RNA sequence: AUUAACAUAACAACAU
RNA sequence: UUUUUUUUUUUUUUUUUUUUUUUUUUUU
């Protein structure tokens, strides 16, 4: 609960080994939300992984900057 | 279903009789032995009739 | 074994611009089982695709449509080059 | 079964320096020595942390300057 | 393009169910592949292949050419420079505008292409070349039949056979199911009870 | 390969940075001594078959000394005693198998580059003095005079590096 | 800052809620009354008043790039694939009928 | 622990040959089956040190079967892969290049260095003789022969010692007794070259360096950059 | 070795030794040690003065 | 195991008949019966009896 | 800011 | 190729087999 007033606190005492990861689903809520922006022509994950400082106009990266040597 | 495995009933000396046949091996397999043991029971002659 | 021996396949037929084709057994990607394909390269001497007497024969088909495309798209290749340099020689 | 009595601060004392002893024989000293030899290979890249990771190099610095004969820098060009 | 940019509504207009799921996530990571002057693709029966033809930018001359760079070599392009910030500054386009300035290329190659189901490119052709390849089609249909009866069973299946055959195949047991106080005799029988008149 | 350890780590550095920036040679300081202090505990429940346990978590604090070595004092840990710390000779080391010195290097380390040098000097050492041949005050002086001349020449190339005039170099050294 | 965080440039693509599938009645045009007929087209009225101004054929506005060639209706094929209906058309050859044994012993 | 239990329970204990693995035995092949793919797809992975020294087992029978051209090998080639590109590579880029190769095709490099979260060793799992290689691999086959004959021709104590094994070798001339002049005459057509079957285009290929290139510009990325996904999302905690 | 410590390691004892390590031996062990490290020392055989530091604030 | 497997393929296939774009074709051969019970027989009566209605 | 229990450190020792 | 008794061999030595410890060093 987000008031925090169950006893839900009881088990998180013990140590775990490891937890589920929903993978499957959040890839397709992403492809959804990737798919959904691309309709309108705008790149999120680009944003999302480009460098601070970083421009890069258009489908370009760092292949870009190879055969682009003068 | 739940024992997943066949079952033949027939009657011998106006009593029931009820025989196990376990599917595990092949469902195929254990439905041509339990038509076999059927047809063996009518063939010998021990259901009444 | 991908090197076809001289006893491994047909007479090579080169191209204009440089690519070679030859008929041999390859094994297909579905099983790796052999079967009649004809094999692309390129001048350096890569594998780049192959078909099957099926998709061969498919393909002559549809050749002929293909070959309009041609000589429509030219067309505008063509026109393309006069529009640039209508400008590019009016006006530099 | 269940403790009879309390053990004594010279007992713990003793304990802490065979544990310590016992682990250092094992632990530390390998972790030291593996250390200590990736040293001749350049350092490590990770690809992940390219975002705002520095660039790669190969060239290790001098902690000790004042045994650090030769150049140390190069005079600016006209 | 296979998308309407900017498109109305405001809904999608294509399925999102199925392989179509599958299909939008692999186009929408590339927005510009078809070219906007294409010829419709063409898929083939057996294996999902489409051929079409479009029109592909210049290069510049090898002779200008630097070199080999990166572990993916490619040519340059041929395209003129954009107008510069000076210029633009006085131009009356906005500052939207402006930043949104590229580079123009020449499209003026014609060339037919190969792809697969997922319009992955896999080989180019020209009109010498495919004029080239019609004349040896006679050719190739003789040495493909030809090469068709070089080709014998699989002798996996005889081994097997012969293998099973000439040696011993154990088999264990299954479905081993316990019993609890009273345990089990092979055969059961029912019980006989008579009606309350 | 520790988590909990950067909490130390982060002081070290701290300390290290902060003694730099106050003019204090780190290449001479040793950690003398640490100190810990108790600070208190954070309990939490844990509910059992017939029991309630109670499970809590530790803080400490940890108080560090720092002391700078004279050249006096390092002298003579150094060039009599040996003991020498592992980084500067894995250094040395590193640069000899690279080549980023000469062959005189080697030679002037010897002293100071592996534990046999070190051992066949101590011994040619103790000769020496037994022999009435070695002088204590002439080589503190000759090590002294070395150390601080690449001192300084370290700061007045670092200086010419900026392109600085003659009379900046002049008032800065 | 947050890039997720467009309702305008995303419209109704996105729910902005825990809703992992999303509702929508039928449309007015859907439905039957005050709905487009899917034979007006080619009717002669509608034609009058668009002249030179709109095509109302729809064989102008298929989408090709999630579209399938037309098959052999000799041939098995999916109802799915064209048929925008819920009707037999009669092109389709006779089919037959299927019906499940529930005693088969008996025979 | 302790760390003296250790030591005291591994004496007079044999060491496996096949390193243990999490799961079934079913599984366990399946996982090995699937990495070999991986690897062949790569041509250099990191793995952890112990895993790195069992799949080089597998690794360096794959090659040793593939090699054969053969249809009983064939079948165990077969039996030892998943997907069609790996296939395709073994078949067309790899056999060709480990003509002369007799075996050892894979190598293992340790790291020296412990993982962030989990302190576990590290190593790679890279091929012999392949693009962007951490070291170079020796010559094998006529290449051999002529380092072997520079070698001796250098300096004395070349000769010397490589004067026994070049006897075998046929660089010593028994005629004079003295190394061969000529090396070239010891040139052999090997398999991988092809043999022999007995223009004014504007459209033709370009030579470059691995592949040859069109003489017309295409705006695509390569391969490993056309096909963008999220590499891992973030699973909001339930307070 | 791979993935696995040496099972031939040696660890030492702080109070123990297969030698034998008892309070008697104790005594001796380090009364060698202390000579030996005394003798380490190089002192120079002519100065000309002695100065000891002192903290003037404590 | 073994059908869990089959399955997979001749999806894929199919998937990629349909990313193709080529005439939707089946295998028209004898199919089996996993079917025990008439469930259409047996629902087109409740709309037959609600359109009545 | 604050006593004890409790926790760590520095100095002091030689007939051993 | 490995393990085991369901196989095989011995049933002798005890100042023997074996072993962690060179001791004229009476105040390390």
């Amino acid at each position: 609960n987000k008031v925090r007033t169950d006893k839900k606190e009881r088990k998180r005492a013990f140590p775990q080994r490891g937890f589920w990861k929903k993978q499957n689903f959040l890839q397709v809520k992403n492809n959804t939300v990737r798919l959904a922006f691309a309709v309108q022509g705008v790149d999120l994950l680009k944003l999302k992984r480009l460098r601070w400082g970083e421009v890069r106009k258009g489908n370009t990266g760092w292949w870009t900057d190879d055969y682009r040597s003068p | 279903p739940r024992l997943n495995v066949f079952a033949v009933q027939w009657r011998e000396d106006g009593q029931h009789r009820i025989r196990w046949f376990r599917a595990a091996y092949g469902l195929t397999r254990a439905m041509r032995a339990a038509e076999n043991f059927r047809k063996t029971l009518e063939a010998t002659g021990r259901v009444d009739n | 074994y991908w090197p076809p021996t001289r006893k491994d396949r047909s007479k090579r037929i080169r191209l204009p611009s440089g690519k070679k084709c030859f008929v041999f057994n390859a094994k297909r990607d579905q099983d790796g089982e052999l079967e009649p394909v004809l094999c692309f390269v390129d001048s350096q001497d890569n594998l780049l695709m192959w078909f099957n007497e099926e998709e061969l024969l498919e393909f002559e088909k549809l050749m002929p449509r293909l070959e309009s495309y041609y000589e429509l798209w030219e067309e505008k290749a063509s026109r393309t080059r006069m529009k640039e340099a209508i400008v590019a020689e009016a006006e530099s | 079964a269940v403790p009879k009595g309390k053990r004594s601060k010279h007992k713990c004392k003793q304990r802490q320096l065979i544990y310590f002893f016992d682990q250092f024989d094992g632990v530390f000293k390998r972790r030291r020595e593996s250390f200590y030899r990736s040293f001749y290979n350049p350092p490590y890249f990770s690809k992940q942390t390219e975002q705002t990771s520095l660039p790669p190099s190969v060239l290790r610095p001098f902690r000790f300057p004042g045994f650090w004969p030769g150049r140390f820098a190069f005079k600016m060009a006209s | 393009g296979n998308f309407r940019i900017k498109p109305p509504g405001a809904r999608h207009a294509f399925p999102k169910l199925g392989t179509h799921r599958m299909v939008m996530f692999r186009r929408m990571n590339l927005l510009n592949w078809p070219p906007e002057d294409a010829s419709p693709l063409h898929p083939i029966e057996p294996w999902g292949r489409q051929f079409f033809v479009f029109n592909a930018f210049a290069t510049i001359d090898p002779a200008d050419w630097c070199g080999p760079r990166g572990p993916f070599p490619r040519l340059p392009p041929l395209a003129k420079p954009a107008p510069d910030a000076a210029t633009l500054a006085a131009s009356p386009s906005s500052l939207l505008s402006a930043l949104r300035e590229t580079e123009e290329r020449s499209a003026t190659r014609t060339v037919m292409c190969v792809t697969d189901f997922a319009q992955r490119p896999l080989m180019f052709l020209g009109k010498d070349d495919f004029r080239a390849l019609r004349e040896n089609l006679p050719r190739i249909k003789e040495e493909l039949k030809a090469f068709k009866e070089r080709i014998q069973p699989n002798p996996v299946h005889a081994q097997y056979d012969l293998r099973r055959k000439l040696l011993v195949y154990p088999r264990q047991a299954m479905q081993r199911l316990k019993t609890g106080e009273h345990g089990g005799y092979g055969t059961r029988r029912g019980t006989i009870r008579e009606r309350k008149t | 390969c520790l988590h909990r350890v950067n909490y130390l780590l982060n002081l070290l550095n701290a300390s290290r940075k902060k003694i730099h920036e106050q003019g204090g040679d780190i290449s001479r300081v040793y950690v003398e001594s640490y100190m810990l202090n108790i600070q208190g505990q954070i309990k939490r429940p844990q509910f059992r078959l017939r029991m309630v346990n109670l499970i809590k978590t530790w803080k400490f604090a940890v108080v560090l000394r720092f002391r700078e070595y004279p050249m006096d004092e390092y002298f003579h840990k150094l060039f009599i005693l040996k003991h020498v710390p592992r980084s500067l000779t894995t250094d040395m080391r590193l640069a000899l198998a690279g080549q980023r010195v000469g062959l005189h290097a080697v030679r002037d380390w010897y002293p100071f580059l592996d534990s046999k040098t070190r051992f066949f000097h101590r011994k040619r050492l103790k000769w020496l003095d037994r022999t009435r041949q070695f002088d204590y005050c002439l080589a503190r002086r000759v090590f002294k005079s070395k150390y601080e001349e690449n001192c300084r020449r370290r700061k007045i190339q670092v200086l010419q590096a900026r392109g600085a005039s003659d009379a900046v170099i002049e008032e800065a050294n | 800052i947050e890039l997720a965080k467009n309702p305008d440039i995303t419209k109704h693509n996105l729910t902005y809620s825990g809703r992992v599938r999303a509702f929508k009645p039928p449309s007015a045009a859907q439905r039957w009354e005050m709905g487009e007929s899917k034979y007006a087209w080619r009717l002669p009225i509608p034609n009058l008043l668009a002249g030179d101004e709109m095509q109302l054929n729809p064989a102008l506005r298929i989408d090709e790039s999630t579209t399938q060639m037309f098959p052999d209706f000799s041939k098995p094929f999916f109802h799915n694939a064209h048929f925008n209906f819920s009707w037999k058309p009669e092109e389709v050859p006779f089919q037959q009928t299927v019906k499940l044994d529930i005693t088969p012993w008996r025979r | 622990g302790w760390s003296k239990v250790v030591n005291f329970l591994n004496k007079g204990v044999q060491r496996r040959p096949h390193r243990r693995l999490p799961g079934q035995p079913h599984h366990q092949w399946n996982m090995l089956k699937t990495q070999l793919d991986q690897l062949v797809r790569s041509d250099r992975l990191e793995l952890t040190l112990p895993r790195a020294h069992e799949l080089q087992q597998y690794a360096e029978e794959l090659v040793h079967f593939a090699k054969q051209n053969t249809p009983e090998s064939s079948l165990i080639v077969e039996s030892m892969i998943f997907t069609p590109a790996a296939r395709r590579k073994l078949f067309h880029e790899l056999c060709p290049l480990y003509a002369n190769r007799p075996f050892f095709y894979t190598r293992v490099v340790n790291q020296h260095r412990l993982r962030m979260r989990d302190a576990a060793p590290m190593a790679y799992l890279e091929f012999v003789d392949r693009p962007g290689e951490i070291r170079p691999a020796r010559p094998v086959g006529f290449e051999r022969k002529q380092a072997i004959w520079e070698e001796m021709q250098a300096t004395r104590r070349g000769r010397r010692q490589w004067w026994n094994h070049a006897k075998k070798l046929g660089l010593i001339d028994e005629e004079t007794g003295d190394v061969i002049s000529d090396i070239n005459a010891l040139r052999r057509p090997s398999a991988a070259e092809w043999e022999e079957s007995d223009s004014p285009s504007p459209y033709k290929m370009v030579a470059a360096p691995k592949r040859a290139l069109e003489p017309f510009f295409v705006d695509l990325p390569p391969p490993t950059e056309r096909y963008r996904k999220q590499r891992y999302v973030f699973k909001r905690f339930r307070p | 070795s791979s993935g696995l410590p040496n099972t031939k390691r040696r660890i030492r004892d702080p109070f123990w030794r297969r030698s034998g390590w008892w309070r008697w031996r104790q005594q001796e062990v380090k009364a060698m040690n202390r000579s030996r490290a005394f003798r380490r020392h190089l002192f120079p055989r002519f100065t000309t003065e002695t100065v000891s530091f002192v903290d003037a604030a404590e | 195991k073994i059908r869990q497997r089959i399955v997979r393929i001749r999806k894929r296939y199919m998937g990629q008949r349909i990313e193709a774009g080529l005439p939707p074709y089946v295998w028209g051969g004898p199919y089996p019966q996993y079917g025990r019970k008439r469930s259409l027989f047996i629902r087109g009566e409740m709309y037959r009896r609600m359109l009545i209605y």
